[PDB]
């Protein structure tokens, strides 16, 4: 499946924005549908999500009472409702299936212009390397990722220029399918690390680790630039 | 007993297929049971080739056993569309051509459970297999990808149709032909009773699976909402897929045959006005 949003957006404080996410198929089946939005200098936020076959609805503790989320009740479109806006709003917002299992993919991003529990710690900030050299990229969070189920939920996305961010490794160290083997993950706990053993020209990006335990929280970012 | 479970279909003019019901419905129970178990992790889902080729081998082992009836089968076209085409040698030459492909279907029996227990075995090893780190916290993904990938969209399909509006057309149809026949006071009679009779027996056939669809539809519907995002202890989670598996099964089955049925009433309904045509203007 693909996911389509709605058009760019300039409003004025105070004011309300709805963003539609249509899923190309007509249906978001049994699975869910999360709202990530990222501001000019930060790394993505977590607003909320909604499993439409559920009818069940989780908000962010800091954007409960502005934010809603609903689904079209047969029609396949997620909407986000962000009422009195302020300028920090500004940002890409984005609709996403994300890390389920083989199953990641998101919406191209809505640009909204106004006119946590686990904290994700990321570490550098910034990479500047030459082609063919090794990277490696460290996040810690202040709970463990570790679940009674014996998952731990660590996630590595990778965001490149003009591209909505994609899903690297899932669950501390498998890769996502069509990921080069010079990318791996490690860690346990509080203490993960993404490594890649020969930098190359297309992983110029932005990388964020995301952490699952309690959904959703991500890393500041990680700026990695050629030469 | 599989000798009163037997659906036959007509879709084209020409053709005939049958359907031994509780071996369709067991076939696909364990097809369900299969994909729900290796689904359930990561680590296990790349066995989806593997479960689509074991599938695909025995689909075709079954229909290689269904070929042994293929002469028997033959025989009975060519009776049925000589009573169609126009009295008593041939209705009782169709009985016993119609009770010989039932005779070849129960002579081959142990053959098909032979292929019926081979899908068994293997769904039933794949659902052993099913393991969870802890017993208590066994998350239930694969019922979610398996209900997304091959469940869903027909249910979407089923709800954006009216089954019930279908089946009062078809009586329509079926009170129609019983007017002209009321009002016709011939071997041309014989068969317009023959074809109506064959069209009401079909009807009955697509009333029976119909009531079904609605009533596993509602089911599944409700009991999909109950067994996903969420945990369940290892053995409820075992006892919450092979009951999806049953209700899948059950509803798929119905489906499958409802539309060979309704596409085996319309084939009959436009080869009777056919009749009605050349009888009522190239005739009397």
């Amino acid at each position: 499946v693909q996911l389509v949003q709605s058009g760019a957006e300039v409003k004025k404080p105070g004011s309300s924005v709805k963003v539609s996410c249509k899923a190309s198929g007509g249906t978001f089946s049994s699975y869910a549908i999360n709202w990530v939005r990222q501001a000019p200098g930060q790394g993505p936020e977590w607003l909320g999500g909604i499993i439409p076959i559920l009818d069940r609805v989780n908000y962010a503790q800091k954007f409960q009472g502005r934010v809603t989320i609903t689904a079209d009740e047969l029609g396949g479109t997620a909407y986000m409702e962000l009422t009195s806006l302020r300028s920090e709003d500004t940002a890409m917002y984005y609709c996403a299936r994300l890390a389920d299992g083989p199953f990641d993919y998101w919406g191209q991003g809505t640009q909204v212009i106004v006119s946590s529990n686990i904290v994700m710690t990321q570490t550098p900030l910034s990479l500047s390397v030459s082609p063919g050299q090794p990277a490696s990229i460290s996040c810690k969070s202040s709970q463990s990722l570790l679940h009674s189920d014996g998952q731990t939920y660590m996630y590595w996305y990778l965001q490149k220029p003009g591209q909505s961010p994609q899903l690297l490794i899932s669950e501390v160290s498998s890769r996502f399918s069509g990921v080069p083997d010079r990318f791996s993950g490690s860690g346990s706990g509080t203490t993960f690390t993404l490594k890649i053993s020969r930098v190359e020209a297309e992983d110029v990006g932005v990388y964020y680790c995301m952490q699952a335990k309690d959904p959703y929280s991500f890393g500041q970012g990680t700026k990695l630039e050629i030469k | 007993n599989i000798a009163n479970s037997i659906d036959i279909l007509q879709e084209k003019e020409g053709h005939l297929d049958f359907v031994i019901i509780p071996h369709y419905t067991f076939l696909d129970y364990y097809k369900h049971l299969s994909y729900n178990s290796i689904y359930h992790k990561s680590s296990t889902y790349g066995k989806y080739i593997a479960v689509d080729a074991f599938i695909k081998k025995i689909n075709e082992a079954y229909d290689k056993v269904k070929s042994k009836c293929n002469d028997i089968k033959n025989d009975l076209i060519a009776t049925i569309k000589k009573l169609e085409h126009p009295f008593k040698k041939m209705m009782d030459e169709y009985n016993t051509k119609k009770k010989k492909l039932i005779k070849c279907i129960k002579n081959h029996e142990n053959d098909f459970n032979k292929i019926c227990m081979d899908m068994k075995n293997y769904g039933t090893n794949l659902f052993e297999q099913l393991s969870c780190y802890n017993n208590n916290f066994c998350n239930t993904n694969g019922i979610r990808y398996h209900y997304d990938e091959y469940i869903h969209k027909l249910i979407l399909s089923v709800k954006s149709k009216n089954l019930n509006k279908d089946l009062s057309d078809m009586t329509n149809i079926l009170q129609q032909s019983e007017l002209l026949l009321t009002n016709l006071n011939y071997i041309y009679i014989d068969t317009i009773k023959f074809i109506h009779k064959e069209m009401k027996h079909i009807f009955n056939r697509i009333e029976y699976h119909t009531k079904i669809i609605n009533d596993k539809t509602k089911i599944i519907q409700d009991k999909i909402k109950l067994n996903i995002w969420r945990t369940f202890q290892k053995d409820e989670l075992l006892k919450r897929i092979l009951d999806m598996s049953n209700e899948y099964s059950l509803f798929i089955t119905s489906d499958h045959l409802r539309q060979m049925l309704y596409n085996t009433f319309y084939s009959k309904e436009k080869h009777l006005n056919n009749i009605f045509h050349h009888l009522i203007y190239v005739l009397q």
